[PDB]
């Protein structure tokens, strides 16, 4: 400080900038169906 | 709501496609050869 006084860098012009951001709120809704996934339609798999 | 496990479409026919691996005995060429032998000098062919 000189004086009682800083040096500082004040902006004299200025503009407007866009930021844009993704917020994931959802996502794809799997559904599996267990038994004809695992055994598909066969009935000893089913039994097992 | 439930998802019911509704039933797979039976298949109502069956398809069979395999290539022979071993090639035709053609008996019937053979047989139908219009140079037929007597008796007396009977051809031989054996059909392996
Ligand atoms: C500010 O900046 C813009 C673009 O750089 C310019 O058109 C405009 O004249 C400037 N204004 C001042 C006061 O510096």
């Amino acid at each position: 400080s000189v004086g009682g006084l800083y040096e500082i860098k004040i902006p004299t012009n200025f503009t407007i900038v866009g930021q844009e951001e993704f917020i994931q709120t959802n996502s794809p809704k799997v559904t599996i169906d267990c038994s004809l996934f695992v055994c598909s339609n066969y009935a000893a798999c089913h039994d097992l | 709501v439930y998802d019911l496990s509704g039933f797979t479409v039976k298949p109502v026919a069956t398809v069979h496609r395999r290539i022979p691996d071993l090639p035709d005995c053609d008996i019937d060429k053979w047989l139908n050869n219009f140079n037929v032998p007597s008796p007396l000098n009977w051809e031989r062919k054996i059909f392996s």
